[PDB]
RNA sequence: ACGGAAACGCUUUCUAGCUCGCUAUAAUUACCCA
């Protein structure tokens, strides 16, 4: 059969996160051990409102008290001692160190953005999130998919054409479609016993330092082996997805001496696989054609937090440190490196 | 003579489908591309003619030798199941396909599922300027079954064709379990299950003891 | 197998015959025309062309003059000749009658099988129509298909059908369903069709095969011409040519 | 305001009086605006048209208030669908709908416009 | 004696009925394959012509002896039963099929139906260039119940084959159970199946209370 | 007032060949669904016309109960059919004969 | 509160009513409300707009109940947002969802806010 | 002593056959404000 399976091994060096849209808020959590309880809010206004205690909840909501241990929702079933924890939803134990505030103000997270799931209450990671990432590799290591792909200056100039890849119908002409031919399927769902909700970290040049930011996304422990298949059609694709191996490596050499450079050894890890840069924390040169994008990604930020100058930051976290997969103290990893390896079946 | 047989096989999802359907007053901030779901029940269905149009290239691009570019051009070991409509003799159809309606919906709900289908949301990162155009396109989840009958024809045309079309029943019915089932595909949203392909008559008398063994091979 | 099977029926009639003996000669001049030798011989010149020379424009065709003469000829036949049997007998009596003498044809088309005096008195009804059209007419098969015979001869039967029969005849792809489809807006006709029209021709435009494209361009821009002429002249002849080209290409 | 000798007029000399594309020489005096960003706004205006004949025009008049809802919103998301409803006049079309046989005539209005627009490129 | 045997029963559909109507110029983005609609409170109609024409052809793949050529050219059971063109005692025989007019247009009311037609987008994909033509195809409700009911007319002339063309009545309906009663049924439309089957007369006097124990 | 377009639809029809499984269509005009129409029928009464007419009248209702089960009208048995009748008085005009213990055979 | 017929203007004249930077003339009239806190209030109702489309009302209005402490909590984070709440009436038009066929209305509402939040600078 | 009397424009006929709602698409980007 034309058919030619593969199977993808995934590999987390680096915690991953990936979409789900919505985040839960300051007052969406308990947090009474190690353990931070997402519980399903409905339900939690569906118990509370039995003591017609709803009201006092809806002062505690706008109460822009200080000190934010009592500001987490934790203080307020703490006060009027409201005692179950019999809620639903999931309950995720800590990272352990993205409270890089003083020991018992922790647990002062605030925003944290969810990892996403389907229906059953597991996660997993979508074969459209490995395919986005497949598609930069196979996008900017093909030399003739690099430099006429750009705007021409239509409306205001900053938007791609969108068309250098073989898309579409195209009346007359035979069927080409080279990513029709390229069909990476999901994930097998794993359990939520591998989420740690990192905070993000920036650490920029020309201010040597690594200011949190207040964004604390869940992610993937590091060290957890990811079931992929990429059954292609095509052997034009075939040539693609056998070349992989060596495409990944020479995109990340075409990084990491072009932005990973003049940034310090200690803050990037090793390989030891394939490399390739998962979504959500990557920064914009993983998810684009970045040989190109060097003058019109920073045309956009005219706003508060303009890019420092070109490439301007680089995005880490605190994980636990599990092996030793760094090269550094403090557990600052790099946000979306993950590590494949392909075979065919 | 005249038989008329039926296979009661079970679509299992795996990593489940989307097939489309167009709403013009949808929402502004929510599902933009919804599965194609029963009126009165609210369930997802598998529409049958994503499954005989499936079918239809799947053995199109394997049980042909002339290379087909349209229907009316198969090679009525084909035509002769799926129907022409250009060719005399082989007009109707002798396949006769069902919707797959959502067995499951019990079995389900005995899981944590409080909505039979899940919207994915599912950006297009513009290679570009990095920026996002996001989406939100709804598909029926994972563990969902579907019963799947299909009915077969037999008149006295069939002088020695039945048997012969269970070579082409089967290889439809394992090569959709390689194929995606209508859907976004090359992101998943196909792999399915075809279990329990257990034939059986239901008009006229016809044995399929003979039958039953070239289904579980 | 290229036709409908039915059998028509035409009873023409001169227009205006008792005018043309009663006055007849009297319009030029001062009344020193309309004398014995001239009526006379008037009369001899149209009973030799009604009675004698039908047979001649009717030598070929597969058709059944039943009664002709005076004014009034009745023919039953196959349908393509008796067309072109009216087409034929009146462009040789304007050769005749010098366009003087407008005749006035009402042809009906019928099934077999049919009884020859309820065939009779419909294809009376579509000619005594056709003389109420104006002084000259040809009505059609119907009493919403009527024309003049300045005007269907050249521009319906010879015009516009052969451009729909060269179009048609040289492509594989638009079949009878682009033609049904056709005569349904033709027929149909608000405003809003001459839209829907220009939709569908450009939807069928570039549906085609690419290389030969513009036979259908140069199809559809005629087609869309007389459409929305706005004349009211020139949409009813597209409608019967399409009635004729279906009946011809009828298996 | 749009009766029924006009509304198929108003949508071509609606179409007509819209402009054109300034670069793009490979097809060129062309429109701004994608065939896509107009068939999603008949898409709307078309299931309303085979729903009036079913229905009973009061219990239909959710959908018609979800119009104007729609095509404010897809005007304010670029300016080729803004510059469409602001030439063919299509919100002062939607205050004045108020009865069945109107309704459908604001969709065959629709329709024209997508119909004239396929025409002219 | 004479008698009218009404055989009163509930078509139930699955998998939503498209019973075609006008082939006329569907509107630029409207419905492609109207469904045939009763003028006046606008439902869907099974009509009795399609249940004639399916029933028809299914029993004449079983009750006949050669391939007909012509629905006159059928056996003496199905002349008897539907109607014989051809022969001088077989015109107009023994069987009336009224139309089918949405028993419960108000039970769906009571789940949540918005409208009694839903319309199903489809398309197609071509093999060469692998294009698109979609289609808005209408379709009646899933759990649409629709009345159905056949004047089977004794004629004092058979008076022993009565219960004889029963076998082949109840026949029809359970292959009409079995086949799609109009519209693309090789793609899964249709699927009737036939819900509470009684046999009544409404003139003259015949047993239909031993003849209601085949229908059951 | 019930709310409807044109007083005649236009069903479409067709017709399947049996062995070139071909269409045929046909388009048939036809009086719409739940028309009424105004139906009177004289019985004249006379000399010879005495004393049988109690069987003049389980006959014409006897006949009236047929047509509610027969169809008429053309292409009958394909539905087309299924006429009722209502409000069926039988009032008398011209006579002096009472009809008010024939109006409840009836009614 | 609201009917088929009005929630449209009802939010049309809101965003009319919404204040406005009175100083910094770059772009004037525009909001000390952001899109996006608008599109992040939208986001509350639009899977309860989903689920009045497939499920009922019954298990749902604990999803409805807790909506309300939603834009509460949404009040207390930002003036504008505050404000928003007070000039549309969305906490007057929560008190009252009897049906689907309100909280459909009440999420086409929501929507039409918006919509011509979009249309509006 | 009604150019009248008697007389169903009626029987037979599936809107039917064929056709994937499909093609591309990482829920992501930027770095801070009081």
């Amino acid at each position: 059969n034309d058919y030619r399976t593969f199977k993808l091994s995934l590999l987390t060096l680096a915690p991953i996160h990936i979409g789900n849209g919505e985040k839960y808020t300051s007052r969406e959590f308990i947090y009474e051990n190690k353990k931070f309880y997402f519980p399903d809010m409905g339900k939690f206004y569906n118990k509370m409102v039995e003591k017609r205690l709803a009201e006092k909840f809806e002062a505690f909501l706008i109460q822009t008290r200080p000190n934010a241990r009592n500001n987490r929702l934790i203080s307020f079933l703490n006060d009027n001692r409201i005692a179950e924890r019999s809620f639903g939803g999931y309950s995720i134990s800590e990272t352990g160190l993205e409270s890089d505030k003083n020991p018992n103000s922790a647990g002062a997270i605030n925003e944290v953005n969810k990892f996403i799931r389907d229906a059953f209450g597991n996660p997993y990671i979508p074969g459209s999130s490995l395919k986005g990432a497949i598609r930069t590799i196979l996008m900017n290591t093909t030399p003739k998919w690099n430099n006429e792909n750009a705007v021409n200056d239509f409306g205001r100039f900053p938007k791609e054409n969108k068309n250098l890849i073989p898309w579409g119908p195209k009346k007359g002409k035979e069927y080409d479609d080279l990513f029709n031919a390229i069909r990476v399927s999901d994930s097998k769902p794993f359990d939520n016993k591998s989420l740690i909700l990192v905070q993000k970290w920036d650490y920029s040049a020309k201010t040597n330092k690594a200011k949190p930011l207040p964004l604390y996304r869940e992610s993937i422990s590091p060290l957890t082996k990811i079931e992929f298949e990429i059954t292609t059609t095509t052997d034009e694709a075939g040539r693609l997805i056998e070349e992989l191996g060596k495409r990944a490596q020479a995109f990340y050499k075409d990084y990491k001496a072009f932005f990973l450079s003049e940034f310090p050894d200690d803050k990037i890890q090793a390989n030891l696989q394939y490399p390739i840069y998962l979504g959500a924390g990557s920064g914009a040169w993983t998810k684009t054609l970045f040989k190109q994008a060097d003058g019109i990604l920073q045309r956009r930020y005219s706003r508060m937090k303009t890019k420092m100058v070109k490439k301007g930051v680089l995005k880490l976290t605190k994980a636990p440190l599990k092996t030793s997969l760094v090269k550094n103290h403090e557990s600052f990893y790099e946000m979306g490196k993950a590590n494949f390896m392909i075979k065919e079946i | 003579t005249f038989a008329k047989i039926k296979f009661s096989a079970q679509i299992r999802l795996e990593t489940g489908l989307h097939i489309g359907g167009s709403d013009a007053f949808a929402a502004i901030g929510a599902i933009n591309s919804p599965v194609i779901k029963d009126p009165i029940t609210n369930l997802p269905i598998i529409p049958g003619s994503s499954l005989k149009g499936k079918m239809r290239t799947l053995l199109a691009k394997v049980y042909n030798e002339k290379v087909a570019e349209k229907p009316s051009d198969d090679s009525d070991i084909l035509s002769r199941l799926f129907g022409n409509s250009k060719d005399k003799r082989f007009k109707m159809g002798r396949l006769i396909f069902r919707d797959a309606f959502l067995s499951n919906a019990d079995e389900l709900d005995s899981l944590g599922v409080r909505s039979y289908t899940e919207v994915k949301f599912e950006n297009t990162i513009d290679r570009i300027t990095a920026e996002a155009n996001p989406r939100q396109i709804e598909r029926a989840i994972r563990n969902s079954t579907f019963d799947f009958e299909l009915i077969y024809e037999i008149t006295d045309e069939n002088e020695n064709q039945v048997e012969e079309d269970f070579k082409v029943i089967r290889d439809g019915l394992k090569l959709l379990e390689l194929d995606y089932l209508g859907g976004s595909g090359s992101r998943g949203y196909g792999k399915v299950a075809f279990e329990n392909l257990k034939a059986t008559t239901v008009f006229g008398n016809y044995d399929v003891k003979t039958l039953n063994e070239l289904l579980t091979a | 197998g290229l036709g409908i099977k039915r059998l028509a029926v035409v009873r023409l009639d001169v227009d205006d015959l008792g005018a043309a003996f009663m006055a007849g000669f009297s319009q030029q001049g001062n009344g020193q025309y309309s004398t014995l030798s001239r009526s006379a011989t008037f009369s001899r010149s149209m009973s030799l062309f009604f009675k004698v020379y039908i047979n001649q424009f009717a030598s070929d065709k597969k058709l059944s003059i039943i009664y002709a003469g005076g004014d009034d000829v009745f023919a039953i036949g196959s349908w393509q000749d008796i067309i072109a049997f009216t087409v034929e007998l009146r462009e040789n009596f304007i050769k005749w009658t010098n366009g003087k003498l407008t005749l006035s044809a009402g042809i009906g088309l019928f099934a077999d099988k049919t009884p020859i005096s309820l065939m009779a008195h419909q294809t009376g009804e579509l000619e005594e129509a056709a003389k109420g059209n104006e002084k000259d007419s040809i009505s059609l098969f119907s009493s919403d298909y009527t024309f003049k015979f300045d005007r269907f001869i050249t521009n319906v039967y010879d015009d516009k059908l052969e451009q729909i029969r060269y179009f048609f005849n040289h492509q594989d792809e638009r079949g009878k369903n682009f033609i049904y489809k056709l005569i349904e807006l033709l027929r149909n006709h608000d405003r809003m069709n001459m839209a829907r029209l220009a939709y569908y021709l450009t939807r069928l435009e570039e549906l085609t095969r690419e290389t030969d494209r513009d036979k259908f361009k140069t199809f559809k821009n005629l087609f869309y011409s007389w459409y929305t002429n706005k004349n009211d002249k020139d949409r009813k002849e597209a409608e019967l040519a399409l009635l004729l080209y279906i009946y011809e290409i009828r298996k | 305001i749009l009766t029924d000798e006009n509304y198929v007029d108003i949508a071509e000399k609606a179409i007509l009086k819209l402009e054109r594309n300034t670069r793009n020489r490979k097809n060129p005096d062309a429109f701004f605006l994608t065939t896509s960003k107009l068939r999603n706004l008949l898409s709307l205006t078309s299931t309303l048209f085979d729903e009036s004949k079913v229905k009973e025009y009061d219990a239909l008049l959710d959908r018609i208030a979800y119009l104007r809802v729609q095509f404010v919103y897809q005007a304010g998301r670029e300016i080729a669908v803004k510059d469409l409803i602001e030439k063919a006049q299509i919100l002062e079309a939607l205050k004045e709908i108020k009865d069945r046989e109107t309704l459908q005539r604001f969709c065959r209005y629709m329709e024209a416009l997508v119909a004239y627009f396929k025409f002219y490129g």
